[PDB]
C-alpha cells in the first residue's frame, strides 16, 4: 500500500 | 623533486568548486607545513579568518583541521591563534560544525598557558556565551569544564555568573545544554560551591516548565551525588531525586530507571536501602511500559550491589514481590527485558530459594509465546545448575530444554544446540547417550541449515567432552548413514562433520572410519557434493600419514582435477597445492 | 431550576476530573459521553446566548482531559524509514476526547463570551501545555489544535508573542536537535493564516522568522511532509514584502538538495510558486544563478528532475520574464537545452527539449541564432585541439 | 594468468559480506566482467537441479544474509533469484554488488533474473538511484548498473520442466521459444512481451484481464493451465507480489509466488520463504523472519 508500483 | 602541487592547494581555497575547495581544506595541515610555521601564523589564519565559507561538509572539515595547528602554529606560544576562526565556527547554524568547532576548541585549551587562558581563551567562552543568537549559547556550555580549573579565583567567579545565566536562558535549547554540561561543570568547582552554586542550578533545571530539560537534570544528579559527601546528600540531592522518580512526565521518570544503579552507587549503600528500594518498587510498577521493563533491566545489577548485610533479606521481602508480577507482564519488551537478567539473582538468595521462588519463573518464561523471553531466558543456564543441584537441573528444567530443543523460531532451536555441551558434560554421558543423543542427530538435519551448521560443530565439542572412542561408537555411524540422503544438502553435511570430527579423531578412526566415505563420494552426481570432497581432503589432510597421502588421496584427488564443473576442478587444484602434491 | 450557574459549575465537574482509562476495556457505563454532548447541544444550538458567567470550570475541565505527556513513539528509529509511511496510530478514548475538544471549541468561538472570561484563566501555561499536544493521533487529535491555537492567537493580542516564540523553539529543536515531529506539517498552516496578515510594513522579528525560521525547514529530510504548507508560507511571506525576495531565493538555492530527487523536485515546484509571484525588478537580482541552476536540473539525468525543470516553459510569465531579459538569460540555458541530447534514454526529454528550444526562438530569433553561433564555434575549438 | 582474479573476487566478496560497498572503480570492473558472462546467457536460462528458487530481495541486505543462514550459502549450494534486487531497502548498492559478484566467481552456483525494478525508470523513482548517490557521489556506479540490467536474462527453466519469471504469463507469448526469439538486450519497454514477463500478475477473475499495475495483465487460471500443457511445464513459478506468507499457490497449484523481501520496505509485515529444489525436484518451502537487526 506504499505506492501500486509494490504494501 | 617539486613544490607545485602545494603550492596549487593554496589556490584551490577559492577556488569556487566547492568539491576541490573541500580537498584544499581537508588537507589544511600540509598547506601549513610546507607554508612554515611564521607564515601560518600571518597569512593562512588570517585568510580562514576572514573568509565566510557555506557549505557544510567543508565547515566541518575546517573545524576538524584547526584542532591539530597546536604544532603547526608553532606550538603552545602561539596556539591561542586558533582561536579566532573556532570562534566562528561555534557560531555556524548547521549543529555538526559548531559541535565539532567546540571538540576543537576543547584540545587545543589544554595547550594554552593559563596567562593566555584568562585573555584570550575565556574571553571567546563570555563572548559565545552572551552571543545575540541561541547557537553561540548552546556551544558556549561546553566550554566551561575545560578553563575553569586554571584560571584565577577572580575569574574562576565570573565563569560561574555566565555558566549560570546560561542555565536561565530564555530557550528551551540552551537550558537543555546547561542541563547536561550542569554534570561535568560541578565536578572541577571547588567543593563549597557544589554545594552552593551548582545545587541551585541543578534543582531548577531539575523542575523546568521543559520535561525534555528536567530530565537530563536526572543525569547531572548521579554527578553531584558523587561529588557531596554522604550527609549533605539528604539535604541537597534527595528532595529532587525524589521528585524526579516521581515526576509526571514518564520520559524524566525514565531516567531515574536507567541511571539507577548509577544514583545507588553515587547516593550510598544505605540511602539506597532508606529511600531507591521503594523508589525502585514504584519504577518496576509503573504507568508507562518503557519505564518498567527500563527498571526490569537493573533488577540483576541492583541486587549485587545491595547493602552487603540485608541484601538476601530485602532482595526477598521488598524486590522478589513485584519481579513475579513483571514475570506476567502484557508488553513483551518488559518480560524480554527482565527474563535476560532474572537468573543472575539465584546465587544471591541460594540453591534453597532458587526453587522455592525464582526457579518457578525461570519456567514460566522458558514457555512463553515471545522468542525474545524465551531466547533471553535460555542463555543463562550454563549457570542455575551452581546453585540448584545439577539433579534439580536435570529433573525440573531439562524437560523444557528438551522441549525448547525443537521449537519454531530456529535463533532459539540455536540457542539449545549451544548450550548443549555444557548440558552434556554436567549430565554425564551415560544419561547423555541414553535420553539425549536422539537430539544432537536430529539437529544435523534441519530445514534451516544455521541448525545443520551449529549442530555439525556440536560435535566436536562433544568428542572433546566423550572421548574420541566414545564418538566411533555413537556418532561417526549415523554421521556416515547421511551419505545416503538423496538431497545434496543433507548428503553434504556428512562431508562437513567428518571436517570436523577429524580435527579431534586421532590419525587412526579418521583414516579407517572417515576417509573411507570422503573418497566413496567424490563420485556423487551433484557437483556441489563433488567440490566439497575435495574441500574436505584438504582438511583431513594433515592428519593423515604421508603414505596414506600419496596412495588413496592424490589418485582420487586427479580424478577430479580433469573434472566437468567448473567449481569441482578449481577445489581439487588447491585441494593439491596446499597439500603439495603437485 | 432556571438556575445554571449552578447546573453546569458541577456538571462539567462531573465531567472533569472523570479520567476513564480506555485501554483495558472494562466499566462500559458511558455517563460522561453525554455530560459532554450535552454542554454542547446546550451552547450550540441557541438554547443560550447568555452564559458569560465568571466561571472557568470549562479551560481546567479541558486541561485535564488534554495535558497529559504524549505516549512514547510506536513509530521507528528514522533513518531507513519515511514518515510519510508511517502507520497512523490512533488515540483511544477518542470518542471521549472528541468532544472535550468539540466543546472547548464550540466554546470561546460564540459570540457574547467575553475574552476576559479567559484572559487570566488561559495564560502562556495553558498555551504551551497545549503546543506540546500538537503529536500524534492521525491529525484527528491535531486537527483539532491546529484550530484551537488558530482562534485563541486570534482573540488574545497578549499571547500572541508567546505562541509565536513557543512555535519557533519547537521548529528550532525540529531542525537542529531531533529531526522528529509529527505536528509540524499542522503548525505551518496555523503560522500561514498569521502570516497572511502582518503589519503592512513588516515588524523586524518576523523577517527573522522567515530567514532564520521557515527557509531553514528546507533543510531536514522528512520535508516530503510539510513542503506544501511550507511554500505556502514563503510565497505568502513574498506577498507581503517582495524585499525577502532576493534572500529567500538565494537560500532555496544554497540548500538545493544533492541527494535526493524526490526533494529536488519540490524545490523546483515551490520554485516556480515563487516565480510565478515574483516582481521584475526583483526577478533581476535572482535570474541569473537561478537559472544558472535550473540549467543544471535540465541536463539532470534523473528523468523526473528535468522533467519538473523544462516544465517552467509553460509559464506564460515566467516565460513573459525570461524575454525581457533574454539578454543574459538564454545563453546560459543554451549549453544545456542545445546540449548534445543524442544520448539518452529517457526518449523522452530529447523532444521535450526541443519544444523548450522553440519556445526560444519565439521570444528573440535574433539572439536564439546568434548563441547558436557562439555556441557552435566555441564547440568546435574544443573538438580540434582538444583531440592531440 | 587464473589466480590474478579469481583470488581478488573471492575477497570483493568477503567485504561486500561485512557489508561494506566495493569502489566505483570496482563496480565497473565488476560489471564488465559480468557483462561478457551474462551475455552468452539465453533469454529462457536453462539450469539444472537442485537449485534454491528465491525471490524479491529489495536491497534489504541483512535479510538477505538471513535467507543464506537458512538455504545454505554459495557455492555450497546453488541458488535462482528473480529480480528486484534493488529499490525500497536501504543497502541496495551492497546487495546487487554482492549478488552480481557470485556470479562473476562461481557462475554455475547462482542464477540471477531481471524484475520490474532492474530498469532505469524505476530505480530513478523509488530509490537504487539515490541511494548510488548517497554513497557514491557521482552517478556512475548507477549507470554502471542499470547498464549490467540490461544482459540479466528474462527466464529461467529448471530441469526442463519448472518455469521462472518475476512477473507473469503474456499474450504476446505462447510458448518458450517465442521468448528465446526476445531481445532482452534492452531497458524494459513500457508495454510489450518483454515487459509483462517481468510485470504481469495471477489473477482470479480469469483471462488475460487488465493489470491495475499500469503495465503487464492479469493473467488467470485458465491462462496458466493451458501454457504448462503447451511447452511442457509441470508448475511455473514466479514472485513479484508482497504474498503476507512468504509464498503462496494459486491457479490450482500450477502457479506460486514467492517473495523473499521479510518485512518489506521495512512496513509491510509478511513473512518471506524461498522453495528449494532437491535432486528430483521436490517442493519444499522454507519460511523465515526478518533478521534480528
Ligand atoms: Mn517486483
Ligand atoms: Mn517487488
Amino acid at each position: 500500500x506504499l505506492x501500486r508500483x509494490x504494501x | 623533486d617539486s613544490l607545485y602541487p602545494i603550492a596549487v592547494l593554496i589556490d584551490e581555497l577559492r577556488n569556487e568548486d566547492v568539491q576541490l575547495r573541500l580537498n584544499s581544506i581537508k588537507k589544511l595541515s600540509t598547506i601549513a607545513l610546507a607554508l612554515g610555521v611564521e607564515r601560518t601564523r600571518s597569512e593562512l589564519l588570517p585568510f580562514l579568518t576572514d573568509t565566510i565559507y557555506d557549505e557544510d561538509e567543508v565547515l566541518l572539515a575546517l573545524a576538524e583541521q584547526l584542532g591539530t595547528f597546536t604544532t603547526l602554529v608553532g606550538g603552545p606560544e602561539y596556539v591561542h591563534c586558533l582561536l579566532p576562526p573556532l570562534e566562528s565556527l561555534a557560531t555556524v547554524e548547521e549543529t555538526v560544525v559548531r559541535d565539532k568547532a567546540v571538540e576543537s576548541l576543547r584540545a587545543i585549551s589544554h595547550e594554552h598557558s593559563p596567562s593566555d587562558l584568562e585573555a584570550h581563551f575565556v574571553p571567546l567562552v563570555k563572548r559565545l556565551a552572551g552571543g545575540d543568537w541561541f547557537t553561540s549559547r548552546t556551544s558556549a556550555c561546553g566550554l566551561f569544564s575545560v578553563c575553569y580549573p586554571r584560571v584565577s579565583s577572580a575569574v574562576k567567579a565570573e565563569l560561574r555568573q555566565y555558566f549560570r545565566n546560561l542555565c536561565s536562558d530564555d530557550t528551551p535549547m540552551v537550558r537543555r545544554a546547561a542541563a547536561s554540561k550542569l554534570g561535568e561543570f560541578a565536578k572541577v568547582l571547588e567543593l563549597d560551591n557544589v554545594k552552593s552554586e551548582i545545587i541551585p542550578m541543578f534543582s531548577n533545571l531539575a523542575s523546568d516548565e521543559q520535561d525534555s530539560v528536567r530530565l537530563l537534570a536526572v543525569e547531572a544528579c548521579v554527578n553531584i551525588a558523587q561529588l557531596l559527601p554522604q550527609e549533605d546528600l539528604e539535604a541537597l540531592v534527595m528532595p529532587t531525586l525524589r521528585q524526579a522518580a516521581e515526576d509526571k512526565s514518564w520520559r524524566v521518570r525514565y531516567m531515574v530507571a536507567d541511571k539507577f544503579t548509577e544514583l545507588q552507587k553515587a547516593v550510598g549503600p544505605e540511602i539506597t536501602k532508606t529511600d531507591l528500594v521503594p523508589a525502585f518498587q514504584n519504577l518496576m510498577k509503573d504507568c508507562e511500559a518503557e519505564v518498567r521493563a527500563a527498571a526490569s533491566h537493573k533488577v540483576k545489577e541492583f541486587c549485587e550491589n545491595l547493602s552487603a548485610d540485608c541484601r538476601e533479606n530485602v532482595i526477598m521481602s521488598q524486590i522478589l514481590p513485584c519481579i513475579k508480577e513483571l514475570v506476567s507482564d502484557a508488553n513483551q519488551h518488559v518480560k524480554s527485558a527482565l527474563a535476560s537478567v532474572i537468573m543472575g539473582l539465584s546465587p544471591i538468595l541460594g540453591k534453597d530459594n532458587t526453587i522455592e521462588h525464582l526457579l518457578p519463573l525461570f519456567l514460566a518464561q522458558l514457555k512463553d509465546e515471545c522468542p525474545e523471553v524465551r531466547l533471553n531466558i535460555i542463555s543463562n543456564l550454563d549457570c542455575v545448575n551452581e546453585v540448584i543441584g545439577i539433579r534439580q537441573l536435570s529433573q525440573s528444567l531439562l524437560p523444557a530444554i528438551v522441549e525448547l530443543a525443537e521449537d519454531a523460531k530456529w535463533r532459539v532451536r540455536l540457542a539449545i544446540i549451544e548450550y548443549m555441551p555444557l548440558l552434556a558434560g554436567q549430565l554425564g554421558v551415560e544419561f547423555f547417550d541414553e535420553k539425549l543423543n536422539s537430539l544432537c542427530m536430529a539437529w544435523l538435519v534441519d530445514h534451516v541449515y544455521a541448525i545443520r551448521e551449529a549442530a555439525t560443530s556440536n560435535l566436536k565439542k562433544l568428542v572433546e567432552k566423550f572421548g574420541k572412542e566414545w564418538a566411533h561408537a555413537t556418532i561417526i555411524p549415523k554421521v556416515l548413514a547421511m551419505s545416503g540422503d538423496p538431497n545434496y544438502l543433507h548428503r553434504m553435511t556428512t562431508l562437513f562433520c567428518i571436517n570436523v570430527l577429524s580435527e579431534v579423531c586421532g590419525q587412526d578412526i579418521t583414516t579407517k572410519h572417515m576417509l573411507p566415505t570422503v573418497l566413496r563420494m567424490a563420485g556423487d552426481p551433484v557437483a556441489n557434493v563433488r567440490f566439497n570432497v575435495a574441500k574436505s581432503l584438504q582438511k583431513i589432510g594433515p592428519i593423515l600419514d604421508n603414505s596414506t597421502l600419496q596412495s588413496e588421496v592424490k589418485p582420487i584427488l586427479e580424478k577430479l582435477t580433469q573434472d566437468q564443473d567448473v567449481d569441482v576442478k578449481y577445489f581439487a587444484q588447491e585441494a593439491l597445492t596446499v597439500l603439495s602434491l603437485a | 431550576q432556571e438556575k445554571l450557574f449552578i447546573q453546569k459549575l458541577r456538571q462539567c465537574c462531573v465531567l472533569f476530573d472523570f479520567v476513564s482509562d480506555p485501554l483495558s476495556d472494562l466499566k462500559w457505563k458511558e455517563v460522561k459521553r453525554a455530560a459532554l454532548s450535552e454542554m454542547v447541544e446546550y451552547i450550540t444550538h441557541n438554547r443560550n446566548v447568555i452564559t458569560e458567567p465568571i466561571y472557568p470550570e470549562v479551560v481546567h475541565m479541558f486541561a485535564v482531559n488534554m495535558f497529559r505527556t504524549l505516549p512514547p513513539s510506536s513509530n521507528p528509529t528514522g533513518a531507513e524509514f519515511d514518515p510519510e509511511e508511517d502507520e497512523p496510530t490512533l488515540e483511544a478514548a477518542w470518542p471521549h476526547l472528541q468532544l472535550v475538544y468539540e466543546f472547548f471549541l464550540r466554546f470561546l468561538e460564540s459570540p457574547d463570551f467575553q475574552p476576559n472570561i479567559a484572559k487570566k484563566y488561559i495564560d502562556q501555561k495553558f498555551v504551551l501545555q497545549l503546543l506540546e499536544l500538537f503529536d500524534s493521533e492521525d491529525p484527528r487529535e491535531r486537527d483539532f489544535l491546529k484550530t484551537t491555537l488558530h482562534r485563541i492567537y486570534g482573540k488574545f493580542l497578549g499571547l500572541r508573542a508567546y505562541i509565536r516564540k513557543q512555535i519557533n523553539n519547537i521548529f528550532y529543536r525540529f531542525i537542529y536537535e531531533t529531526e522528529h515531529h509529527n505536528g509540524i506539517a499542522e503548525l505551518l498552516e496555523i503560522l500561514g493564516s498569521i502570516i497572511n496578515g502582518f503589519a503592512l510594513p513588516l515588524k523586524e522579528e518576523h523577517k527573522i522568522f522567515l530567514l532564520k525560521v521557515l527557509l531553514p525547514l528546507h533543510k531536514v529530510k522528512s520535508l516530503s511532509v510539510y513542503h506544501p504548507q511550507l511554500a505556502y508560507c514563503v510565497v505568502q511571506f513574498l506577498e507581503k514584502d517582495s524585499t525577502l525576495t532576493e534572500p529567500v531565493v538565494m537560500a532555496l538555492l544554497k540548500y538545493w538538495p544533492k541527494t535526493h530527487s524526490p526533494k529536488e523536485v519540490m524545490f523546483l515546484n515551490e520554485l516556480e510558486e515563487i516565480l510565478d509571484v515574483i516582481e521584475p525588478s526583483e526577478f533581476v537580482k535572482i535570474m541569473e544563478p537561478l537559472f544558472r541552476q535550473l540549467a543544471k536540473c535540465v541536463s539532470s539525468p534523473h528523468f523526473q528532475v528535468a522533467e519538473r525543470a523544462l516544465y517552467y516553459w509553460n509559464n506564460e510569465y515566467i516565460m513573459s520574464l525570461i524575454s525581457d531579459n533574454a539578454a543574459k538569460i538564454l545563453p546560459i540555458m543554451f549549453p544545456s537545452l542545445y546540449r548534445n541530447s543524442k544520448t539518452h534514454w529517457n526518449k523522452t526529454i530529447h523532444g521535450l527539449i526541443y519544444n523548450a528550444l522553440k519556445l526560444f526562438m519565439e521570444m528573440n530569433q535574433k539572439l536564439f541564432d546568434d548563441c547558436t553561433q557562439q555556441f557552435k564555434a566555441e564547440k568546435l575549438k574544443e573538438k580540434l585541439k582538444m583531440k592531440e | 594468468d587464473e589466480k590474478v582474479f579469481t583470488k581478488e573476487l573471492d575477497q570483493w566478496i568477503e567485504q561486500l559480506n561485512e557489508c561494506k560497498q566495493l569502489s566505483e572503480s570496482q563496480v565497473k570492473s565488476l560489471c564488465e566482467k559480468a557483462k561478457e558472462i551474462l551475455t552468452k546467457e539465453s533469454n529462457v536460462q536453462e539450469v539444472r537441479c537442485p537449485v534454491t528458487v528465491c525471490g524479491d530481495v529489495h536491497g534489504q541486505f541483512h535479510d538477505l544474509m538471513e535467507l543464506f543462514r537458512i538455504g545454505g550459502k554459495s557455492p555450497d549450494t546453488n541458488y535462482l533469484f528473480m529480480g528486484d534486487y534493488v529499490d525500497r531497502g536501504y543497502y541496495s548498492v551492497e546487495t546487487v554488488t554482492l549478488l552480481v559478484a557470485l556470479k562473476v566467481r562461481y557462475r554455475e552456483r547462482i542464477t540471477i533474473l531481471r524484475g520490474n525494478h532492474e530498469s532505469r525508470q524505476i530505480t530513478q523513482v523509488y530509490g537504487f538511484y539515490d541511494e548510488c548517490l548517497r554513497k557514491y557521489g557521482n552517478a556512475n556506479v548507477w549507470k554502471y548498473f542499470t547498464d549490467l540490467f540490461d544482459y540479466l536474462p528474462l527466464t529461467a527453466l529448471v530441469d526442463g520442466q519448472i518455469f521462472c519469471l518475476h512477473g507473469g504469463l503474456s499474450p504476446s507469448i505462447d510458448t518458450l521459444d517465442h521468448i528465446r526469439a526476445l531481445d532482452r538486450l534492452q531497458e524494459v519497454p513500457h508495454e510489450g512481451p518483454m515487459c509483462d514477463l517481468l510485470w504481469s500478475d495471477p489473477d482470479d477473475r480469469g483471462g488475460w484481464g487488465i493489470s491495475p499495475r499500469g503495465a503487464g495483465y492479469t493473467f488467470g487460471q485458465d491462462i496458466s493451465e493451458t501454457f504448462n500443457h503447451a511447452n511442457g511445464l509441470t508448475l511455473v513459478s514466479r514472485a513479484h507480489q508482497l504474498v503476507m506468507e512468504g509464498y503462496n499457490w494459486c491457479h490450482d497449484r500450477n502457479v506460486v509466488t514467492i517473495f523473499s523481501a521479510p518485512n518489506y520496505c521495512y512496513r509491510c509485515g509478511n513473512q518471506a520463504a524461498i522453495m528449494e529444489l532437491d535432486d528430483t525436484l521436490k517442493y519444499s518451502f522454507l519460511q523465515f523472519d526478518p533478521a534480528p537487526r
